C-alpha cells in the first residue's frame, strides 16, 4: 500500500545529532524514548497530503566504525548530512559524507538535505550564510534545526522524502 | 503495627515518602524517580535487598551525584541512631529489674542490622566492580578506608573485617575448562615462521579461532566507566573509553585489511580465491558465535570497493554466495535477526558492540536527567535503570570465556596487522577504490588480464577440523 | 527466552560463592569473602532451550540469619549447600529447607540438594547421608567442587530442570 521511505542520517559524532530523528519520532509532547523498542525509528506521516511511512537509520555512537560506513550508507534512498552550528570541524567534514554517499550509491544526484543542528547554548560559529552557500554550490535544501525546541525537525525530514518524490 | 523511626530531624532517611520525593513505576517497587535521599535508602533498604538497584545505581549514579556525596551519604545512613526506653523499660529499670527492650532489640534486629549490612554491601560492591572511583581519588579511597576501619561492634565484624582486605587488595591488582581446547590447525605457514603469515597461508580454521580469541578479550576489557554518560563519543574519549576504541579500532582495521587483501589481488581467479578463503573465515567465525568477526567481514563484502566486483562474485560458489548472504540478513531491518540469534545461541560469543553504543547514547540523550513534580526536582532513575540495562547486558556476555589454545605468533601478527600503513583514511580507501576500478572498470570498459601474484597453491583446506591422536 | 530465578543458599564458608562465581566465569575462587547478597546473570540452553539464569548468592553467616524472608520470596528454585568436610553445615540444610516452605508457603519447591568441595579427601559427611536426606525431600543429591568443577553444571542445570518441570 503506502510508499516506505528509508531514510539515513549521517554526521559527526559528539555533537547532538541524534536529537533529530528523536524528536521526530517521539512522542512529539513527551520527552522520553526507549531506543530499544522494535520500531522506534518508524513513523507514519502524511506528507503534501499522501500519507508514508519513515524508516530512519540513525547509527549515532557507531562513528569510530568508520569501516561501516558504507553498509550503512548503501541501505538509504535519502541521506540527512548533520553539522553542529557550534562545531566547525563537523561543518567541515560534510563535503567527505556527500562524497562518501555519492559513491556508495553510485549516482551524482543522490535524495539529500544538509542540516545545521543547534544542540546547546555555546556560541555559534558557522553562519547561516555559510551553510546556505554550501547547500548551493551542491544543489541542496538546507535546513537549520534546534536539539531542544522541536524547531525545524519536521521540516528537514518532509524537504528530504520531497527530494526523493521528485528526484 | 511497623517499627516506630528516628525523627526525621536527626536521622533524614527517615522521611515518609511522597510524590514530593519518590515516585515509582507502576515484588519489590520500581523506582521511577526520586531524591538521591529517597534512592539511597531505598538502595539499603531495610524490608528487602536489591542487588539489581545496587549494580544500576553504582553504574550510573555519578550523572547525579559526586562520588564524595554519595560515601557521605551512605555514611549517613549507616549511622543510625538507637529509640530510647520504653514505659515497661522504664518502670523495669526503676523496680531494679533488667528491662526486656522489646522495641530496641526488635529495632537493632529488623531495621539497624539490615540497613547497615546493605550499606556495606554498597561498599563492598562499589570496591569490588567500581573501583575506578577511588583508583581517580585517591582521598575518596582513604575515606572509604577510615569508614569501614572504624565500623565497631561485632554484627559486621565479619564484613568489615572482609572489606578490608579487599580493598587492600584491590589497590595492588585463572580459567578452568570442561574440556581440553582443539589442536591449533596449520596450512602453508608452519610453525614458527611469521614472515610467511598471511591470508592464504595461515590455516582459515586457526584464523578464525585466533581473530575470536582476540576480539573476545577486547569485548571483555570494556568497562562500564567507558559507556556511561556517552563518554566515548566526547572530546576526552581517548582517556575515558581507551578499551572500547581498541577494540573498534581492531574491529575497522580488520575489515579495511579483508578489502584490501581484495583489490590488491589483481588476478581475477586469484581474487576469487581470496573472497572465498574470506567467507570460510566468516562460516567459522559464525560456529563460534563471533558476531563482531562475522560483522567485519559483511562490512568488507559490503565496502565501496568491494560490493561493485560483479566478476568475482559471479565466480563464488552458489554455497558460499548462500553463507555470506545468510550473515547479510543478520543486519538488517536494524539487525532484527542478529538480535534474535544472540539472545538464542549457548555462550562463549563475541557480541558486536555497535548496537549497544547507539542505545546508550540514545537512551542518554532521549530522556530528561530530572522530573519536575511539585516544585521539586527528582531524579529521573527509570533513565538510568534503562542504560544499566544495556551494561548489564554486555556484562552478561563478558563471563564466558573461549576454550580455544593462544597462538602466540598467529596473535602477534593480527595485533600488528596495519593495513592503512602511514596512510591517512581518506588517502587509504580513495586508494582501495582505485584498485577496485583498476581491476574491475566501469562498463563498458574492457575487463583487463592480471598476472598472478600468489606462489603457493590457492586450494582452501577447508574449514572442518582435523583430529590426529 | 525463559528466565529462572534460582537462588543458592546453606551455611557460612561451604562455597556458594565459589560454585556460582566456576558456572558463571569459569573461575575458582581461593579468598573467603562472606557475602552479603550477590545477583548474577548467564544466558545459557539447557536441553536444546535458551534460558536466562538469575542467580542469588546469599549470605550464609549467622549474623545475616534474619534477612531471608525477602530472598526466599522471589526464588524460583533453591540450591541447598553443605560442604562434605563440615558435619555442621549438613545439619543446617533442614533449617535452610524448613525456612523456604514456611515463606513460599509451599511443600514442593524445587530444591537440589548439593554437597561441595567433593575434591577434598577429608570427607565427613557420607554420600549415603546426603542421598537419604535428599530422598526424604523428593529431591536429587549432587555431589560438587567449585574448584575442579566437578557436579557444577550438573546441579544448577537440574535445578532448572525442576524449575522447568514445576
Ligand atoms: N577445596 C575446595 N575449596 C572450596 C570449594 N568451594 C569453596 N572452597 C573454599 O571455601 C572457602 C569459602 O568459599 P565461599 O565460596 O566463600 O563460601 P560461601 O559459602 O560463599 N561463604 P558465605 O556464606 O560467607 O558467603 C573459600 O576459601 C573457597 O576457596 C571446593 O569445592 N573445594
Ligand atoms: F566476491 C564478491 C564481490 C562482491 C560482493 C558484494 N555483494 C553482492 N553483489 C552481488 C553482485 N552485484 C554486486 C553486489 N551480493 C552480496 C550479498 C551479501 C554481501 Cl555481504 C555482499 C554482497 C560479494 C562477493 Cl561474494
Ligand atoms: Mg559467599
Ligand atoms: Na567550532
Amino acid at each position: 500500500g503506502m510508499t516506505e521511505y528509508k531514510l539515513v542520517v549521517v554526521g559527526a559524532g559528539g555533537v547532538g545529532k541524534s536529537a533529530l530523528t528523536i524528536q521526530l519520532i517521539q512522542n512529539h509532547f513527551v520527552d522520553e524514548y526507549d531506543p530499544t523498542i522494535e520500531d522506534s525509528y518508524r513513523k507514519q506521516v502524511v506528507i503534501d497530503g499522501e500519507t508514508c511511512l519513515l524508516d530512519i537509520l540513525d547509527t549515532a555512537g557507531q562513528e569510530e566504525y568508520s569501516a561501516m560506513r558504507d553498509q550503512y550508507m548503501r541501505t538509504g534512498e535519502g541521506f540527512l548530512c548533520v553539522f553542529a552550528i557550534n562545531n566547525t570541524k563537523s561543518f567541515e567534514d560534510i563535503h567527505q559524507y556527500r562524497e562518501q554517499i555519492k559513491r556508495v550509491k553510485d549516482s551524482d544526484d543522490v535524495p539529500m538535505v544538509l542540516v545545521g543542528n543547534k544542540c546547546d547554548l555555546a556560541a555559534r560559529t558557522v553562519e547561516s550564510r555559510q551553510a546556505q552557500d554550501l547547500a548551493r554550490s551542491y544543489g541542496i535544501p538546507y535546513i537549520e534545526t534546534s536539539a531542544k525546541t522541536r524547531q525545524g525537525v519536521e521540516d528537514a525530514f518532509y524537504t528530504l522524502v520531497r527530494e526523493i518524490r521528485q528526484h | 503495627g511497623q517499627m516506630r523511626l528516628p525523627s526525621a530531624d536527626v536521622y533524614r532517611f527517615a522521611e515518609p515518602d511522597s510524590e514530593e520525593n519518590i515516585i515509582f513505576e507502576e515484588g519489590i517497587p520500581i523506582i521511577k524517580a526520586g531524591t538521591v535521599i529517597k534512592l539511597i535508602e531505598r538502595l539499603t533498604y531495610h524490608m528487602y535487598a536489591d542487588p539489581n538497584f545496587v549494580r544500576t545505581f553504582l553504574t550510573t549514579y555519578r550523572s547525579f551525584c559526586k562520588p564524595q556525596e554519595l560515601l557521605s551519604l551512605i555514611i549517613e545512613r549507616f549511622e543510625i541512631p538507637e529509640p530510647e526506653p520504653t514505659e515497661a523499660d522504664r518502670i523495669a529499670i526503676e523496680n531494679g529489674d533488667q528491662p526486656l527492650s522489646a522495641e530496641l532489640k526488635r529495632f537493632r534486629k529488623e531495621y539497624i542490622q539490615p540497613v547497615q549490612l546493605r550499606v556495606l554491601n554498597v561498599c563492598r560492591h562499589w570496591v569490588e566492580h567500581h573501583f575506578y572511583d577511588f583508583e581517580r581519588d585517591a582521598y575518596l579511597l582513604q575515606r572509604m578506608e577510615e569508614f569501614i576501619g572504624t565500623v565497631r561492634g561485632k554484627a559486621m565484624k565479619k564484613w568489615v573485617e572482609s572489606i578490608t582486605k579487599i580493598i587492600q587488595r584491590k589497590k595492588i591488582a585463572n580459567i578452568t575448562f570442561q574440556s581440553s581446547p582443539p589442536t591449533v590447525e596449520w596450512h602453508i605457514s608452519r610453525p614458527g615462521h611469521i614472515e610467511t603469515f598471511d591470508l592464504l597461508t595461515l590455516h582459515p580454521i586457526e584464523i578464525a579461532r585466533q581473530l575470536t580469541l582476540l576480539e573476545s578479550d577486547l569485548y571483555r576489557a570494556v568497562q562500564p566507566s567507558e559507556l556511561v554518560g556517552s563518554v566515548w563519543t566526547k572530546e576526552d574519549k581517548e582517556i575515558n573509553s581507551p578499551n572500547l576504541l581498541k577494540m573498534i579500532r581492531h574491529t575497522t582495521n580488520l575489515t579495511l585489511w579483508f578489502e584490501k587483501c581484495i583489490v590488491e589481488t589483481e588476478n581475477l581467479e586469484e581474487r576469487v580465491a581470496v573472497v572465498s578463503r574470506i567467507i570460510e573465515i566468516l562460516q567459522v567465525f559464525q560456529e563460534l558465535n563471533n558476531f563482531n568477526g562475522v560483522l567485519e567481514v559483511v562490512s568488507a563484502m559490503n565496502s565501496s570497493p568491494v560490493y561493485r566486483l560483479d566478476h568475482t562474485f559471479e565466480q563464488i560458489p552458489s554455497r558460499q554466495k548462500k553463507i555470506l548472504e545468510e550473515a547479510h540478513e543478520l543486519s538488517e531491518d536494524h539487525y532484527k535477526k542478529y538480535l534474535a540469534k544472540l539472545r538464542s545461541i549457548n555462550p562463549p560469543c563475541v557480541p558486536f558492540f555497535g548496537i549497544y553504543l547507539t542505545n546508550i547514547l540514545k537512551t542518554e540523550e532521549g530522556n530528561p536527567e530530572v522530573l519536575k513534580r511539585h516544585g521539586k526536582e527528582l531524579i529521573n532513575f527509570s533513565k538510568r535503570r534503562k542504560v544499566a540495562e544495556i551494561t548489564g547486558e554486555i556484562q552478561q556476555y563478558q563471563n564466558q570465556p573461549y576454550c580455544l589454545r593462544v597462538e602466540s605468533d598467529i596473535k602477534r601478527f593480527f595485533e600488528n596487522l596495519n593495513p592503512m600503513g602511514n596512510s591517512m583514511e581518506k588517502e587509504f580507501t580513495d586508494y582501495l577504490f582505485n584498485k577496485s576500478l583498476e581491476i574491475e572498470p566501469r562498463n563498458p570498459k574492457p575487463l583487463p588480464r592480471f598476472p598472478k601474484k600468489y606462489s603457493y597453491p590457492l586450494k582452501s583446506p577447508g574449514v572442518r577440523p582435523s583430529n590426529p591422536r
